[PDB]
RNA sequence: AUAGGUUUGGUCCUAGCCUUUCUAUUAGCUCUUAGUAAGAUUACACAUGCAAGCAUCCCCGUUCCAGUGAGUUCACCCUCUAAAUCACCAGAUCAAAAGGGACAAGCAUCAAGCACGCAGCAAUGCAGCUCAAAACGCUUAGCCUAGCCACACCCCCACGGGAAACAGCAGUGAUUAACCUUUAGCAAUAAACGAAAGUUUAACUAAGCUAUACUAACCCAGGGUUGGUCAAUUUCGUGCCAGCCACCGCGGUACAC
C-alpha cells in the first residue's frame, strides 16, 4: 500500500491546464465558416443540412451590430427563426456587447440583453445564445414600437387533467382501502407544470466552449 | 477407406464451351530480352527496376492488345537454376513464345526451353531480339534451330519467327498480331460457369494477407467464398486480387488471380479445384494427406523390413555423437515456394558427399524466424535467406546463440556463398559445381 | 469502475438464449452496460406469446415510483410498456404508429379492393 | 409533424406532473421515516427502557 | 471414499505411489442430422476494411460500449464530501478524491527495517516507530464473478521521450500442443444526439465455422480394452528378441507382445 507519487501525470496535468488556457481560441477563430464547403475551418466540421441556407442568406448578431454606435446598445434584435416559427413578436433587448477585436470586422462576439418571447419579457437581462449562429436580424429604430405591439391571449392552461387509467384506479382504490367515501375524481395538477417551446432560449451562461 | 477425393471435372461439353483469352509464356536464355518484350507489351517498365536485372519469378500478367483482346503473359526465369518453373510455365501456357537473342542464337535454356514447350506440346512462336546490334543472324538462328525441331515458315516449318527488337519497341506490333492470329486458329475455349479449375502458378505468406496463392483459372468463374482445394492445401476464398492489388469480383478463365484465404500453402503448380462447402474440402484435403502417408508408410515399411531382418538375421545366429567438421547443416528460406524449390533443387545436385556432407536441417517459404533460429542453434548450422527479411530482434537472437543468417536477393549469389562455405568447411575449393 | 457523469435510467435489459428474447427491467446506471450491473429489478416482460396469448409483464410499480422520484430516466420501449399498462399516457409515438398503420392499411385495402 | 409536436408537448406535460408526483411521495417517505411520529416515538421509547 | 493394487519366504503396523470417480485442454483413430451454449496459446508484430455521430450552425458525444489479465491486497464497510440526475430548486439518488478499518499463495536459507514516531501554534524538543502473534524482502496470481480491480504500445505516470501502436470486430505473420467469418442489419434492447419524426453504432440482434459441451433424433459406428486391481480372448507368428504396462508385471518354444 506504501504509495509511489504520479508526480509525472500531476505535471503533465497542471502543463496542460497552462497550455490550453494560454492558446485558448478565439471566438472568431472557433466559430469561423466557409461559405463555399460550409465547413468550420477551425475544426473542420460541416455544418448541418438545414442551417446552410441560413448560414448562406442571413447574418450574425455581432456582423449586424458592427454597423450600430456603441454596437446598437438598447436596440432590439429578432432572429428569422424566430420570426418563421412565431406570430408573437419575439427578440432581445440589447444591454451589453463584448465584441472579438481579433475579428477583422468585429463579427463576432458575446451579447447581453433582455429577452421577449411570445410577447412576455424577463426580469432581468442575461447572455445571448446563439449568437454565433446565422439567423439573426435588426428590428429598425422606426417600427419598433408597432413591431412590439401586442396583447396577451386569454391565460389557456388547464388546471388538472385525468391520470393515466391504472394510476386513477391504484388511488381510488387506496382511498377505499383507507375508508375514504370521496367520490371526487383524482385529477393530476398541470399549474405548476409550466411548459416552455424548445426554441425558448437557453441558459448561455451555463453553456460550454470549444477547444482545440 | 473410401475414395472422397477432389477430381477435375470431365472436358466439358461443346455446347457449354465458350471463347476465352490465351495464355502466351516467354521463355528463352538468361538475359535475352524476355522481361523486356513484356516491359514493352505492358507499357511498363520494369527490368530497370529488378535485383540482379534477373527474372527470379514466374510472374503473370494480363495485357490488354491495342485491338482490345486479352492475352495473359507468364513470364518465366532464364536462369539454369529455375528448370522447375520453366516446366510449370511450360504446363500452364497454351502457347510458348521463345525469345532467342540474335546475337547469341541458341543456348542451353532455349533448348530446355524448346523441350519444355515440347514435352507440354504447346504452339512455339520464335521472337529473334536484339535484331538491332550488329552481327544478328535471324537466318543463323533459324539454321540452328532446325537442330532442335523448331522449324521456321521460310522452311516450311509450322512455327512463326518474328524479328524483334525489345530495346526498341520495333515489329512488337507483329509479333502481338502473330499470338493473336496463333490463339485464333487454336480456338482456345473452355467453361465459364461450374465448379473452378486452375493451376497454382506461386505461392507465398504475406503478414497482412496470410497465405497467398497466385493461380490462372483454367475453367470456371472464381468469386469470394468458394471452397478451393490444391493437393493437401484448401481455402475459403478471401481475397482475389490482380498484378496491382486491385481487389477482383470475378475470375474468369485464363485470367491471373492472387487468391488469398488457404488453410494451407499449397506447392507451386498443383490443381486448385473447387468442392462444395467446408466440410467436404476438408473431408478431400484429410484423404489426400491420408493417401500420401500411406505411400510413405509402405516405402517405411520397406525400410523398416530391411532393418528389421538384419537384427533377425543377428539374433537368430547367437541362438548423441558429435558432428564432424565437414557437415554443413543449412536452413533455406524462401519469398516463395517456386524460390524454395529452385535452391532445393540446387542442394539436390549436390555430388561432394565424400569431402563435406550438405545437411538440409529444414526449408520453408516466409522471414528467417525464432525457430529457424532455434533449429541452426541446435544443429550449428547456417540459414540461407532468398529475398527474405531478417528483422532486428531475430538478429539479435541469432548473434546470441551463435547462428549465422546470410540473406541474399540473387540465387546466383546464393549459390556462391553456399559453395564458399562448402570450400571453408573442406579442410581449398569445393568440386561440386552447380551449373 | 468510477463513471464520469451519467444517471440512472429504467431499462429493458435483455437476457434470454438466441430467437427467444427476454428483458429484465432494471433500474440501471445509464453507462453500465446493457447486460451490466443495475441498481435495483424492477420487473421483467416477455416478448414472446405464451401458450395462453399473453405477454407477461410485471411490474414492481412501488419500486417504478421510488427511482422516478429519486430522477431515474425511462427508456422509450419502458415508457411504451407503462402507457400500454396505463401507468402513463399512451406514448405520442405509440399513437402516432397506430396512426401510420391504420393509413397503410387503408392504402392496402384500397389496393385490394380496386381489383 | 404538428400533431406529434403537440402530442408530445402534452405527453411530457403530464409525465413531468407525474414525476413531481412521485418526487413528492419519495420525499414525504424519506421525511417520515426519518423524523415522523411514529419514528420519534419509538426512539424515545427504546431510551425509556433503556434507561 | 463403501474403497482397491503394490513392500515380505510369510504375517501385522506405518507409509509412499498408483487404480476406480468428475471436469477442462491437446493429440491419435473415427463422425450423420437439428436446436442451444462456448471458442487465438501469447500484454509479441500487424496489411486491409469497418468500429462516432447527432443537429438549424452553439453545445452535447467520441471518458460510454466493446477488449485484455501485463501489473496487483486502489475492489468491501464507516466518516466526509466533490462531480452527475431529480424541467430552476429540493434535500433524494448515484458516487469520485480524502480519512479510518478489513482485504491472496509460497519462502524465516528474506530477521532485522534504517527514520520507518510523537509533542508544540510556531520556534523547536523528546528518540522514538514496525517486527518471530512474521515487520523489511523475493517469487507467484487478476479477484471475493448479477459482477468487480487494473491496463490501454513501452518509459508505473506521459509535460517529454522511445516511436508510430487491433488487449474494438473480422483477419494475418510469428509463437504454442492450443489456430472461428476479412457475414448482414440497425428489425429488437442499450448507448449518443435531436424538441421531434428520426440518424449513427463490428454494442447488440440474426446468421457463418468448430463433436468443446448440453438437449433431440437416424429405419448411418467407431475408439479402447480383454493377466490382477477391472467387464471381457480362440488359433496362429515370435521366443528375454520384436514389443507391451496407470501400479504389480509379461516375453528364454504367451489368456499380458
Ligand atoms: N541489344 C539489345 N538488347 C536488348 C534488347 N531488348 C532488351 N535488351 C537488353 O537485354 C538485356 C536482357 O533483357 P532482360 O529482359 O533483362 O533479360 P531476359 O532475357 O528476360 O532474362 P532473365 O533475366 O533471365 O529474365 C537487358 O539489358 C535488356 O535491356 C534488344 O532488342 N537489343
Ligand atoms: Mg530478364
Ligand atoms: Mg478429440
Ligand atoms: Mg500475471
Ligand atoms: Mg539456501
Ligand atoms: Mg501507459
Ligand atoms: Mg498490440
Ligand atoms: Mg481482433
Ligand atoms: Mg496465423
Ligand atoms: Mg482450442
Ligand atoms: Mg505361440
Amino acid at each position: 500500500k506504501k504509495v509511489r507519487p504520479r508526480l509525472i501525470a500531476e505535471l503533465a496535468r497542471r502543463v496542460r491546464a497552462l497550455r490550453e488556457q494560454l492558446n485558448r481560441p478565439r471566438d472568431s477563430q472557433l466559430y469561423a465558416v466557409d461559405y463555399e464547403t460550409l465547413t468550420r475551418p477551425f475544426s473542420g466540421r460541416r455544418l448541418p443540412v438545414r442551417a446552410w441556407a441560413d448560414v448562406r442568406r442571413e447574418s450574425r448578431l455581432l456582423q449586424l451590430l458592427g454597423r450600430l454606435p456603441l454596437f446598437g446598445l438598447g436596440r432590439l434584435v429578432t432572429r428569422k427563426s424566430w420570426l418563421w416559427q412565431h406570430d408573437e413578436p419575439c427578440y432581445w433587448r440589447l444591454t451589453r456587447v463584448r465584441p472579438d477585436y481579433t475579428a477583422q470586422n468585429l463579427d463576432h462576439g458575446k451579447a447581453w440583453g433582455i429577452l421577449t418571447f411570445k410577447g412576455k419579457t424577463e426580469s432581468e437581462a442575461r447572455e445571448i445564445e446563439h449568437v454565433m449562429y446565422h439567423d439573426w436580424r435588426l428590428v429598425p429604430k422606426h417600427e419598433e414600437e408597432a413591431f412590439t405591439a401586442f396583447t396577451p391571449a386569454p391565460e389557456d392552461s388547464l388546471a388538472s387533467v385525468p391520470y393515466p387509467p391504472l394510476l386513477r384506479a391504484m388511488i381510488i382504490a387506496e382511498r377505499q382501502k383507507n375508508g375514504d367515501t370521496s367520490t371526487e375524481e383524482p385529477m393530476l395538477n398541470v399549474q405548476r407544470i409550466r411548459m416552455e417551446p424548445w426554441d425558448y432560449p437557453a441558459k448561455q451562461e451555463d453553456k460550454g466552449r470549444a477547444k482545440g | 477407406r473410401k475414395n472422397k477425393d477432389a477430381v477435375r471435372r470431365p472436358q466439358a461439353d461443346p455446347a457449354l464451351l465458350t471463347p476465352r483469352s490465351p495464355v502466351v509464356t516467354i521463355m528463352g536464355h538468361v538475359d535475352h530480352g524476355k522481361t523486356t518484350l513484356l516491359d514493352k507489351f505492358r507499357k511498363t517498365q520494369v527490368a530497370a527496376v529488378e535485383t540482379g536485372g534477373i527474372t527470379q519469378h514466374i510472374g503473370a500478367f494480363l495485357v490488354s492488345l491495342p485491338s482490345g483482346e486479352k492475352i495473359t503473359f507468364l513470364d518465366t526465369p532464364g536462369h539454369a537454376a529455375f528448370s522447375a518453373m520453366r516446366a510449370r510455365g511450360a504446363q500452364v501456357t497454351d502457347i510458348v513464345v521463345l525469345v532467342v537473342a540474335a546475337d547469341d542464337g541458341v543456348m542451353k535454356q532455349t533448348v530446355e526451353s524448346i523441350q519444355h514447350a515440347k514435352d507440354a506440346q504447346v504452339p512455339i512462336i520464335l521472337a529473334v531480339n536484339k535484331c538491332d546490334k550488329a552481327e544478328a543472324d535471324p537466318e543463323k538462328v533459324k539454321k540452328e534451330l532446325l537442330a532442335y525441331d523448331v522449324v521456321c515458315e521460310d522452311y516450311g516449318g509450322d512455327v512463326q519467327a518474328v524479328p524483334v527488337s525489345a530495346l526498341t519497341g520495333d515489329n512488337l506490333m507483329a509479333l502481338a498480331e502473330a499470338t493473336v492470329a496463333l490463339a485464333e486458329m487454336l480456338e482456345l475455349k473452355a467453361d465459364p460457369n461450374g465448379p473452378v479449375e486452375g493451376t497454382v502458378i506461386e505461392s507465398f505468406t504475406d503478414k497482412g494477407r496470410g497465405l497467398v496463392t497466385t493461380a490462372i483459372i483454367q475453367r470456371g468463374t472464381l468469386r469470394k467464398g468458394s471452397v478451393l482445394v490444391a493437393g493437401k492445401c484448401w481455402a475459403k476464398v478471401r481475397l482475389m486480387f490482380d498484378e496491382n492489388g486491385k481487389t477482383i469480383d470475378e475470375a474468369y478463365p485464363s485470367m491471373p488471380v492472387g487468391i488469398t484465404g488457404w488453410r494451407d500453402l499449397p506447392s507451386a503448380g498443383e490443381e486448385i479445384l473447387e468442392v462444395e462447402s467446408e466440410p467436404r474440402a476438408r473431408e478431400v484435403v484429410d484423404w489426400r494427406k491420408y493417401e500420401q502417408e500411406q505411400e510413405k508408410g509402405q516405402e517405411d515399411l520397406k525400410i523398416i523390413e530391411e532393418k528389421r531382418k538384419e537384427h533377425k538375421e543377428a539374433h537368430q545366429k547367437a541362438r548423441k555423437r558429435e558432428r564432424d567438421s565437414n557437415v554443413l547443416s543449412v536452413i533455406i528460406k524462401g519469398d516463395v515456394d517456386g524460390s524454395v524449390e529452385a535452391i532445393l533443387n540446387i542442394i539436390d545436385t549436390y555430388d561432394a558427399s565424400h569431402e563435406c556432407e550438405l545437411e538440409l536441417v529444414h526449408f520453408g517459404v516466409g522471414d528467417v524466424s525464432a525457430n529457424d533460429v532455434n533449429l541452426a542453434e541446435t544443429f550449428d548450422g547456417v540459414i540461407y535467406g532468398f529475398n527474405v527479411n531478417a528483422g532486428n530482434v531475430i538478429q539479435q537472437s541469432a548473434a546470441k546463440k551463435g547462428v549465422k543468417i546470410k540473406l541474399h536477393k540473387i540465387i546466383y549469389r546464393l549459390v556462391e556463398d553456399l559453395q564458399e562455405e562448402l570450400s571453408s568447411r573442406l579442410p581449398a575449393k569445393t568440386s561440386w559445381d552447380p551449373g | 469502475k468510477a463513471y464520469r457523469g451519467g444517471h440512472l435510467t429504467i431499462r429493458l435489459a435483455l437476457g434470454g438464449c438466441t430467437n427467444r428474447p427476454f428483458y429484465r427491467i432494471v433500474a440501471a446506471h445509464n453507462k453500465c452496460p446493457r447486460d451490466g450491473r443495475f441498481v435495483e429489478q424492477l420487473g421483467s416482460y416477455d416478448p414472446l406469446p405464451n401458450s395462453h396469448g399473453e405477454k407477461l409483464v410485471a411490474l414492481n410499480l412501488d419500486r417504478i415510483r421510488h427511482w422516478i422520484g429519486c430522477g431515474a430516466h425511462l427508456s422509450k420501449p419502458m415508457e411504451k410498456l407503462l402507457g400500454l399498462a396505463g401507468f402513463f399516457p399512451l406514448h405520442p409515438m405509440m399513437i402516432t404508429n397506430a396512426e401510420r398503420l391504420r393509413r397503410k392499411r387503408a392504402r392496402e385495402v384500397l389496393l385490394a379492393s380496386q381489383k | 409533424f404538428f400533431v406529434l409536436m403537440e402530442r408530445y408537448q402534452h405527453y411530457r406535460q403530464t409525465v413531468r406532473a407525474l414525476r413531481m408526483e412521485f418526487v413528492s411521495e419519495v420525499q414525504r417517505k424519506v421525511h417520515e421515516a426519518r423524523a415522523g411520529v411514529l419514528a420519534e416515538r419509538k426512539a424515545l421509547k427504546d431510551a425509556a427502557e433503556h434507561r
